[PDB]
């Protein structure tokens, strides 16, 4: 090929590959911050109604 | 170059990115040189700066422009039996509906305000959302309009099976409209009216017959109620049980009886079947010339809303970042597309590919061969930067 | 050789550097650099 073809298909390669792993990373914090948030809630729940 | 064409412009829209120079004007402008240089200047350019979406991850995006392709494809059609149903109808005969308005505002005039329709289609979505709403949309509303113009078809039949019955033909016809009280007596039982299906030259060889066919025919009753070209109609009263016998002899002399009596029920239904008949017809064509219209906009803005989305994602997997880009839609004037298509290879396909270029021109549908489609999901010949050809 | 080419090269829309290297029936060998995910 030509050397100018070459690096802009090497740019927009790792560009796909940084992005893919942003955008699969925030998809599983997000999940993560309902996942904290509601597991804190039943196990509370369970248990201050086993202390009434 | 065409595919249904009226007198309705030709577009082609493209999209690069905002570090595209051309070679072919060096140091020029790219929003200048579409205007200004591009086919002899007879190029009118106009917005469509399509908006940020919301992308997916590397192995969902391959699967996006998939779909794009495909849903895209199927819009396409079926906005071009749409059209068809409309000129088979004649409500689109010298131009209409290619030109015509789209909620107020002309073709033409619609795509330079198009940047994406707030309409129900929003950006706080998902992308996968979009095509699966759209999508749906489209063909529904087809099927709709497909099934009024199959029930039309139906409906015109049996008005002309109805006609003929009023008047026309004998070989099923049985008269309604021309009762008389006279010319048709049954009111209690003893005389009936038997009606007979004379061929032209057989005329004189039934006024003599009548009264021969069978025994007790009621004298003089043989005259011509109604004629056509092929046939003329008699009425003859006898009695019920030589009705019979009538009927045979008749058979032998070469006429064809016809029979219909002056029950009151009878006459009123085959009135009534005419009457129905017409009714249903002319209902059903004002709610679907009405329906086919209303159809044919929103399918139009749906066609429009898949290619913006066809050409953004599309942009994403071929030129990767700024995930800004300039993005235009060119008005070609007819028959200039192939001069113009070539224009904007030369200049900007060295970005796309330095080697994954070649000269090309037009756009050549297809089913000989898979090339030269330009689309994702089967393979095609390879475009040197994003460029989709719309024929209208 | 040159079917499976053009066959990825109509599935993944440019995205790949195709090259061949004939082993020495006639066989080749081919590398693809699919640069991405989702088609692999």
């Amino acid at each position: 090929l030509t050397p100018n073809q070459v690096n802009d298909e090497l740019n927009k390669m790792q560009a796909f590959i940084r992005k893919e792993a942003e955008e699969k990373a925030k998809e599983i914090q997000l999940k993560a911050d309902q996942e904290y948030e509601i597991e804190k809630t039943n196990i509370v729940r369970n248990e201050t109604n086993n202390i009434d | 170059m065409a595919t249904a064409l009226y007198t309705a412009n030709d577009f082609i829209l493209i999209s690069l990115p905002q570090n595209a120079q051309p070679v072919t004007a060096p140091g020029s402008k790219t929003d200048s040189w579409f205007n200004e240089t591009l086919i002899g200047g007879r190029a009118f350019v106009s917005d469509f700066k399509i908006p940020e979406f919301k992308i997916g991850s590397l192995d969902t995006l391959i699967v996006e422009s998939e779909e794009l392709s495909k849903v895209d494809n199927q819009i396409g059609a079926s906005i071009g039996k749409i059209i068809e149903i409309l000129q088979g109808l004649n409500e689109t005969s010298t131009n209409a509906y290619r030109t015509l308005p789209i909620n107020n505002m002309p073709v033409p005039e619609y795509l330079e305000n198009f940047q994406w329709q707030t309409r129900k289609f929003k950006l706080d979505k998902s992308i996968k959302d979009l095509i699966t709403l759209i999508s749906n949309e489209s063909s529904q509303l087809d099927a709709d309009v497909r099934a009024t113009y199959a029930n039309y078809n139906s409906a015109k039949t049996n008005l002309a099976a109805a006609e003929r019955k009023k008047t026309g033909d004998l070989s099923v016809r049985s008269l309604h409209d021309i009762v008389k009280p006279e010319d048709f007596v049954l009111n209690s039982e003893h005389l009936t009216t038997v009606l007979v299906a004379v061929p032209k030259s057989l005329k004189s060889d039934f006024e003599k017959s009548y009264e021969t066919l069978s025994k007790n025919v009621v004298p003089a009753s043989a005259s011509v109620i109604a004629e056509d070209a092929e046939y003329v109609l008699f009425n003859v009263h006898l009695f019920k049980k030589n009705v019979q016998e009538f009927t045979t002899a008749a058979r032998e002399k070469k006429f064809i009886p016809r029979e219909f009596n002056y029950s009151e029920e009878l006459i009123d239904q085959l009135k009534k079947e005419h009457d129905s008949a017409a009714s249903l017809e002319q209902s059903l064509r004002v709610q679907l010339v009405r329906l086919a219209k209303t159809a044919y906009v929103d399918v139009f803005i749906n066609w429009f809303h898949i290619k913006a989305l066809r050409v953004y994602v599309e942009s994403v997997l071929r030129y990767g970042l700024p995930p800004h880009f300039n993005i235009k839609i060119i008005a070609v004037p007819p028959k200039n597309l192939s001069k113009c298509k070539s224009e904007l290879i030369d200049a900007f396909g060295f970005l796309g590919g330095n080697a994954f270029m070649k000269d090309k021109k037009g756009k050549i549908n297809k089913q000989d061969t898979s090339l030269h489609q330009y689309a994702s999901l089967v393979d095609t010949e390879y475009e040197p930067f994003v460029m989709y050809i719309i024929n209208l | 050789v040159d079917i499976l080419n053009r066959i990825l090269w109509r599935l993944l829309r440019g995205n790949l550097i195709f090259q061949n290297f004939p082993i020495e029936v006639e066989k080749d060998c081919f590398i693809i650099f699919t640069h991405g995910e989702t088609l692999l």
